[PDB]
C-alpha cells in the first residue's frame, strides 16, 4: 500500500544530496499516516533511517495534535537516538527537521500551563543546543547549525533576553554559504528584531527587508510575511519614514496590519491624544506580539511630526498657539520641546523668547552671489566619486 | 516562586539598576532590560516603585524635562543613595538643555537661564556658562577656492 | 552654467550605476553557469 | 436598454441627505417603471439595496409574464436555427433575447446570450455595438471592472476596424467610466470633446453628460483653456437653464473665472448638493472634488500677491479668519499650495517657484533628494 | 525547497480601484457641513 512510498523514500538512501531531494517530497510525505502503518516500521526492522522514522513519529503526533508523548518522546527517545546521530555526518542534516519540531512543541507546551519544571527543562534544553551547537560548529554542517542557532535565538526572545542573544551573536559566525532561504529569513528576522529593540533602527530595516526578500511565498509561507511586515511597519515608522498605503494593501495580510494602519493615521497627523487613544484601543491586540513596546516609543516621533507640521505651515507663531495645537499644558513645556526639535535638524528655526514666538528661517536671496557656486561644487564632487566608485566595482569583465 | 523572589530589596534594587543604566547613558541596555523585566513582572501593576526610572526615561525621551526634574524631586519619598545618581542625572540633563539652547536662540536674560536650567542661584548660572564658554553681556548671553580651480578639477576628474 | 554641469553629472552618475547593474547581473549569470 | 433613469432614481432613494421630495417622486418614478417594465431582478435587488416596500405577489406576476416572453423568444429561436438563411437573423432574434434580459435587467443572462450571439456572421455594429450594450449593463449595475474588461473587448474590436461613429459612443462610454473612478484627467478631453457629438439613447440625457463634461472641465482645465473650451461653449450655452445643475455649476465656474470671491463658496455648496451627490457616478467622489475646488481658489487668489493679509482673504470669501487659517492649514504642509502663513501679523506670503532664486533652492533640495537615494541603493548593489 | 513554518501560525482572529493618497482616506467630511455654519454665522454679524 502507501508504505511503498516509505520504501520508495528509502530508495533515496543511496548517497549525499539525494537526502536533500528526499526531504522535499518528504515535506509532503506526511499527508497520510496510520498507527497500523506504524507497524510498517515494525516489519521494516538501519539506524540512519531509525532517526528518520522517529521524524515520522513526531510528524505523526504533532500533526495528530497530541503533544504530550511528543516531547516526552523527544526526551526518552531522542536522547538515546541523539547519541547515535552524533557519529553520523549526514544525520545532522536530517535532525534539523527534528530539532525544528523538538523545541516547537516544548515552546507550544508552555502555552498549556506554567511550571518551573518547564524552566529547568528548558535550561537543560538550551544548554544542550549550545553544546552540540559547538559540536556541529566544529563538524561544519551549515544547515543544522543555522537551524539550531535560530531555535535558541527564538528561545531568548520567548524569554526577555535581548542582550544575552546579542552578545551571543557577537561571538557567532553564521553558516552563510549553504542555507535554506527560509531559515535564512528566520535568522534575518530575529536579527533585525533584537537589533531594533536595542534602539538601533537603521540596521534593523535591513535585516527585515532581507527577511522579506529571502523568504519564500507559496500559500503556506504567509504567516512569516504577515508577522515580519507587522514588524516592518513598526521600524519604518519609528525611523521616521511613513510607509505608503499600498504597503497596507497587499494580500490577506492587510487585515492584520490594521492597527498599524491606525497608527500612521495617528502619526502623520501628529495628534497625540488620538494616538494614545488608539494605543489603548488596540493594545491587547498589539501584545500578542512584542511590537507593542516598540510602538509606545513613537510618542517622541508623533510630537516631532506635530512640530514639523506646525513649522511648515507657519512662518512665526506665538508659543501660546503651538501649545494649543499640541494640547500641552504650558508654554514652558513647549520651548523645551521645540528647542529640542531644532537641535535635531528638524525645524531650522529660532525662537523669540521675550515675545515667545517661533520664527522659521528663510531663503534670504543670495542667488546673485557666489554661494550657489560653492554649493553646486560640493554636490558636483559628490556626484563624481559616485561615478568613480561605480566604475571601480565595474572592473569585472 | 513566592518564597524565592520576595525581598523588597528587589523592588528598590531593580529600580536602582535601571536608574544606573540611565546614569551611564546606556540606552540600549536599558530598553533591553525593559523587555527583559516585562515577561517576568508581567503581573505588573502600573509601575509601582519602578515608574521612577521608567517614567524618568520616557519624559526625557519625549523631550519634556520639567516633569523629569519633578521626578528628581520625587525620589526623596523613597529616598536612597541614588541622590548621587540624581546629581549625576541632574547634570546629565542640564547640558542637554544647554546643548539644546545653544542652537535654540542666541539671546537670553540671566533670569531666564536660571529659569531653564533649574538653578536656585544667580551666580551658578555664569559659573555654568563660563564652564560652557558662553560670552556674557550684563545678564544677557550670546551663543555664538577659486572658480578656475573648480573647472580644472571637474576636467581632470573627467579625463582620468 | 554650474547648474547644467551639475545635473549633467547626475545623469552620468545614474548611467554608471546602471552599468554596474549590468555587470553584477552579468557576473551572477556567468558564475552561475560555471557551476555546470 | 436598460432605461437608465430607473437607476439614477434608485440611487437617489439610497442617499440620505437628498431632499426627501426628490426621494419620493424619484421612488414612485422607479416603481412606475417596475410596472411597465414587468421587471423583477430589481425588485429583490433594489429592495435589498433599500435595506442596506417588498410585495412578493407583484414580484411573482412580473416573473410569470417574464417567463412567458423569454419562453416565446427562445421558441422563435428554436424555429430559426432550423432556418438556414437566418444566420444573420437568428443572431438578431438572440439580440432581442439578451436584450430582453436587459429589459428584464438580468446581467449574466444577456451576457451569455450576446456573447454566444457574436458567433453568427454579423455587422460591426453587432459584434461591437452589442458589446457596448453588454458593458452598458456594467454602467447600470455599478460594476466598474465588469465594464473595464468589456471596454477592452470593444477596444480590440475597434483597434482592428469599425466606424468612428462607433468610436465616438465608445469614447463616451470609456470617458464616463474614467469619471466613475478618480481619474478626471482623462475624462477632461474625453467628455469635453464628446460634446461635439453625443448618443443619448446609449445611456443618459444630453444635459447629464453636459454636467459631467462641465464638472470635469472645471476640475482639471487650466485658466486659459477653461475660458477656451468651456466658458466658451457652442454647446453649454445652448443648454444653460436646461437643467437644475448647469445653471448652478456654471454659476460656479463663472464665479471662478471672473474672480468673484464673495460668491464662490455659496455656489460651491450649491453644486455639492444639487449636482454632485445626486450623480451616481460623482457622489462617490464628492469630497475629492470639493477639497480640490477649495485649493484652486486659494491658489488663484494668491497668485497675484507676494503678500496679503488674512482679513483681506476672509473678508473676500466671507468667513472668519480662524476658520480660514484652519482651512489653509490642510493644503500648505502637503506642498499642494505655495503659500505660507504668519499668524503673529495675520499675514500670508507666497513662496512659489518663479524668481530664479526659488527655482534654485527647490532644485538643490530635489537634487540632494535624488542623491541620497542613489548612494543608498548604490552601496547595496556594491556589496552584493 | 518547502518548509512548513509551523512556528509562525497565520494570524487567528476573534472576528477603491484608484490608488489613494492618504488625504483621500483623511476623508474628514467636515468642510461641507462646517462651512455653511461659518458663512451664515459670519454674515449674520455684518
Amino acid at each position: 500500500x502507501x508504505x511503498x512510498x516509505x520504501x520508495x523514500x528509502x530508495x533515496x538512501x543511496x548517497x549525499x544530496x539525494x537526502x536533500x531531494x528526499x526531504x522535499x517530497x518528504x515535506x509532503x510525505x506526511x499527508x497520510x499516516x496510520x498507527x497500523x502503518x506504524x507497524x510498517x516500521x515494525x516489519x521494516x526492522x538501519t539506524a540512519e533511517i531509525n532517526c528518520f522514522m522517529h521524524l515520522l513519529v513526531q510528524l505523526f503526533l504533532w500533526d495528530s495534535k497530541e503533544l504530550e508523548q511528543l516531547v516526552e518522546f523527544n526526551r526518552k527517545v531522542v536522547i538515546p537516538n541523539l547519541l547515535c546521530y552524533y557519529n553520523l555526518r549526514s544525520l545532522n542534516l536530517i535532525n534539523a527537521k527534528l530539532w525544528f519540531y523538538i523545541y516547537l512543541s516544548h515552546e507550544t507546551l508552555a502555552r498549556s500551563s506554567e511550571e518551573i519544571n518547564s524552566d529547568n527543562q528548558n535550561i537543560i534544553l538550551r544548554s544542550t543546543m549550545m553544546k552540540f551547537l559547538k559540536i556541529a560548529s566544529l563538524k561544519h554542517d551549515n544547515e543544522t547549525k543555522a537551524m539550531l542557532i535560530n531555535l535558541i535565538l527564538r528561545d531568548f526572545l520567548n524569554n526577555g533576553e535581548v542582550d544575552s542573544a546579542s552578545d551571543f551573536i557577537s561571538k557567532l559566525e553564521y553558516p552563510h554559504t549553504d542555507v535554506s532561504s527560509s531559515l535564512e529569513a528566520r535568522y534575518f528576522f530575529y536579527l533585525s528584531k533584537i537589533n531594533a529593540i536595542q534602539l538601533d533602527y537603521s540596521t534593523a530595516n535591513e535585516y527585515i527587508i532581507a527577511a522579506i526578500r529571502k523568504a519564500p511565498h507559496n500559500s503556506k509561507s504567509l504567516g512569516f510575511l504577515q508577522q515580519s511586515n507587522k514588524l516592518h511597519c513598526c521600524i519604518q515608522l519609528l525611523m521616521g519614514d511613513i510607509p505608503e498605503l499600498s504597503f497596507f494593501h497587499q494580500s490577506n495580510m492587510q487585515k492584520s496590519l490594521l492597527p498599524y494602519y491606525h497608527l500612521t493615521k495617528a502619526v502623520k497627523l501628529g495628534d497625540l491624544k488620538k494616538f494614545t487613544s488608539t494605543i489603548t484601543k488596540y493594545k491587547q491586540l498589539l501584545l500578542k506580539d512584542d511590537t507593542y513596546q516598540l510602538c509606545v516609543r513613537l510618542r517622541s516621533n508623533v510630537i516631532k511630526t506635530g512640530i514639523r507640521i506646525i513649522s511648515l505651515t507657519y512662518k512665526k507663531i506665538s508659543l501660546r498657539d503651538i501649545c494649543l495645537k499640541l494640547n500641552l499644558d504650558s508654554e514652558q513645556t513647549v520651548e523645551y520641546m521645540v528647542s529640542r526639535a531644532i537641535r535635531d535638524g528638524v525645524i531650522e528655526a529660532k525662537i523669540n523668547h521675550e515675545d515667545g514666538f517661533i520664527e522659521t528661517t528663510e531663503l534670504l536671496n543670495i542667488y546673485d552671489s557666489e554661494d550657489p557656486q560653492q554649493v553646486f561644487d560640493e554636490r558636483i564632487k559628490f556626484a563624481n566619486q559616485l561615478h568613480d566608485e561605480y566604475l571601480v566595482s565595474m572592473r569585472y569583465p | 516562586n513566592h518564597k524565592l523572589s520576595e525581598s523588597d530589596k528587589k523592588s528598590k534594587l531593580i529600580s536602582l539598576y535601571l536608574l544606573n543604566l540611565l546614569s551611564q547613558n546606556n540606552t540600549t541596555k536599558f530598553h533591553s532590560e525593559l523587555q527583559y523585566l516585562d515577561k517576568h513582572i508581567k503581573n505588573l501593576e502600573d509601575d509601582s516603585l519602578l515608574s521612577y526610572p521608567i517614567k524618568l526615561d520616557r519624559w526625557l525621551m519625549e523631550g519634556s524635562y520639567q516633569k523629569a526634574w519633578d521626578l528628581l524631586q520625587s525620589g526623596s519619598q523613597n529616598i536612597s543613595e541614588f541622590d548621587s545618581f540624581t546629581d549625576i542625572l541632574k547634570s546629565a540633563i542640564r547640558d542637554e538643555i544647554a546643548k539644546n539652547t545653544e542652537l535654540s536662540y542666541d539671546f537670553l536674560p540671566l533670569s531666564n537661564i536660571k529659569a531653564l536650567l533649574f538653578f536656585n542661584n544667580e551666580k551658578e548660572t555664569e559659573k555654568f556658562a563660563l564652564e560652557r564658554n558662553w560670552p556674557i553681556v550684563n545678564s544677557k548671553v550670546y551663543f555664538n577656492t577659486n572658480i578656475i580651480e573648480k573647472a580644472m578639477d571637474y576636467a581632470i576628474s573627467i579625463e582620468n | 552654467e554650474l547648474m547644467v554641469i551639475y545635473i549633467s553629472n547626475l545623469v552620468r552618475s545614474i548611467i554608471a550605476f546602471d552599468d554596474l547593474i549590468e555587470n553584477k547581473i552579468q557576473n551572477k549569470k556567468i558564475q552561475e553557469q560555471r557551476v555546470k | 436598454v436598460p432605461n437608465y433613469e430607473v437607476s439614477e432614481k434608485a440611487f437617489l432613494l439610497t442617499q440620505s441627505k437628498v431632499s426627501i421630495e426628490q426621494r419620493k417622486e424619484a421612488a414612485e418614478f422607479v416603481l412606475a417603471k417596475i410596472k411597465e417594465e414587468e421587471m423583477a431582478p430589481y425588485y429583490k435587488y433594489l429592495c435589498e439595496e433599500y435595506l442596506v416596500k417588498f410585495d412578493q405577489e407583484l414580484y411573482n406576476e412580473l416573473c410569470k409574464k417574464n417567463e412567458s416572453k423569454i419562453k416565446e423568444l427562445n421558441e422563435k429561436i428554436q424555429k430559426l436555427e432550423e432556418d438556414d438563411e437566418g444566420e444573420l437573423e437568428q443572431a438578431q432574434a438572440w439580440i432581442n433575447l439578451g436584450e430582453y434580459y436587459a429589459q428584464i435587467g438580468d446581467k449574466d443572462n444577456a451576457e451569455k446570450t450576446l456573447g454566444k450571439s457574436l458567433s453568427k456572421a454579423i455587422s460591426t455594429g453587432a459584434k461591437i455595438d452589442v458589446m457596448l450594450t453588454i458593458a452598458r449593463l456594467g454602467f447600470f449595475y455599478n460594476d466598474q471592472l465588469y465594464v473595464k474588461e468589456k471596454l477592452e473587448a470593444v477596444n480590440s474590436m475597434i483597434e482592428k476596424g469599425g466606424d468612428w461613429e462607433r468610436r465616438n459612443r465608445y469614447k463616451t462610454y470609456y470617458g464616463i467610466h474614467c469619471l466613475a473612478v478618480r481619474n478626471f484627467k482623462e475624462a477632461a478631453k474625453l467628455l469635453v470633446d464628446s460634446l461635439a457629438t453625443f448618443t443619448s439613447i446609449e445611456l443618459t440625457s444630453y444635459e447629464s453628460i453636459a454636467t459631467y463634461a462641465s464638472v470635469t472641465g472645471l476640475f482639471t482645465l487650466e485658466r486659459t483653456d477653461l475660458k477656451s473650451k468651456v466658458i466658451d461653449s457652442p454647446e453649454l450655452l445652448s443648454l444653460i437653464s436646461t437643467t437644475a445643475a448647469l445653471q448652478s455649476i456654471s454659476s460656479l465656474t463663472i464665479s471662478l473665472y471672473a474672480s468673484d470671491y464673495a460668491s464662490y463658496f455659496p455656489y460651491l455648496l450649491e453644486t455639492y448638493a444639487n449636482v454632485l451627490i445626486p450623480c451616481k457616478y460623482l457622489n462617490r467622489h464628492a469630497d475629492f472634488f470639493v477639497r480640490e475646488m477649495r485649493r484652486k481658489v486659494y491658489a488663484q487668489l494668491l497668485e497675484s500677491y507676494k503678500t496679503l493679509s488674512l482679513k483681506s482673504m476672509a473678508s473676500a470669501f466671507g468667513v472668519s479668519v480662524a476658520f480660514l487659517d484652519n482651512d489653509l492649514g490642510k493644503f500648505i504642509p502637503n506642498k499642494q499650495l505655495n503659500c505660507v502663513i504668519d499668524r503673529v501679523n495675520g499675514i500670508v506670503e507666497t513662496n512659489r517657484p518663479d524668481n530664479k532664486n526659488a527655482q534654485y533652492h527647490l532644485l538643490v533640495k530635489q537634487g540632494d533628494g535624488l542623491l541620497t537615494k542613489l548612494q543608498k541603493y548604490g552601496a547595496a548593489v556594491r556589496l552584493t | 525547497e518547502d518548509d512548513e513554518f509551523e512556528d509562525f501560525p497565520i494570524d487567528t482572529w476573534a472576528n477603491n480601484i484608484w490608488e489613494e493618497n492618504w488625504d483621500d482616506v483623511e476623508v474628514d467630511d467636515d468642510f461641507t457641513n462646517e462651512l455653511k455654519a461659518e458663512l451664515d454665522r459670519y454674515k449674520r454679524e455684518n
